[PDB]
Formats: C-alpha cells, structure tokens, sequence
C-alpha cells in the first residue's frame, strides 16, 4: 500500500497547512504564554503611578 | 503663577537636566508631532511619567 499511503501523508499535511493558516486559536498555548507575560509587565508598569 | 526664576535657552536632541514649570526630570527633548489641545500643557505615559 506504499502509494495509498503516501498519498494519504501528503494529503494530511496540506490539511495541516489549512488548518494552521485560518485557525487564529491553532497557536493558543503560545500565544497565551506571551499574554500572560504582558500583563505581569504591564501590572508592573501600572503600579508606579 | 511662577517664581522668580530666570529662564534659560531649550537644547534639543542632547541628554539634559529639565524644569518645565516646576516639573523636573532626565531626558532628550526632541521636536514630536502630538496634537496637544489648547489646554494641555503636559502628556503621560502609561506609569504617568511625563
Ligand atoms: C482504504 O481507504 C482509502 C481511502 O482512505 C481508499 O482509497 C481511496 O479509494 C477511492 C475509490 O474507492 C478513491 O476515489 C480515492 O481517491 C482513494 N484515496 C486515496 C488517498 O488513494 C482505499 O482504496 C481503501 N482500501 C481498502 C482495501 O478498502
């Protein structure tokens, strides 16, 4: 079944590819590390006035 | 109403020692292009800092 096959790998990977390029919450776990180091930051900042 | 302090001459884009009405600190005076109203004489930053 070599071609079934890869043709079923290379199919998967185009779907990651459109799944990644639309989906904006795909990169949530980053995205929301990221976040969570802005807001101490700007906690931080906030705090001297 | 102001003090009877003498004024002296603005130097620009050079680190200097400021008081501008009684407000003082450290930095770079540069030209900006932020539209200040009529009744504002001074703008803030996020920590209220000049
Ligand atoms: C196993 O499933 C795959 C699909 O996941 C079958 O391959 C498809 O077969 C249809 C015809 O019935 C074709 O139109 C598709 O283009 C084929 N897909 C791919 C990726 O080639 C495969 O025939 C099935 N095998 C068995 C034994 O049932």
């Amino acid at each position: 079944n070599q071609k079934l096959i890869a043709n079923q790998f290379n199919s998967a990977i185009g779907k990651i590819q459109d799944s990644l390029s639309s989906t904006a919450s795909a990169l949530g776990k980053l995205q929301d590390v990221v976040n969570q180091n802005a807001q101490a930051l700007n906690t931080l900042v906030k705090q001297l006035s | 109403v102001c003090g009877p302090k003498k004024s002296t001459n603005l130097v620009k884009n050079k680190c200097v020692n400021f008081n501008f009405n009684g407000l003082t600190g450290t930095g770079v005076l540069t030209e900006s292009n932020k539209k200040f109203l009529p009744f504002q004489q001074f703008g803030r930053d996020i920590a209220d800092t000049t």
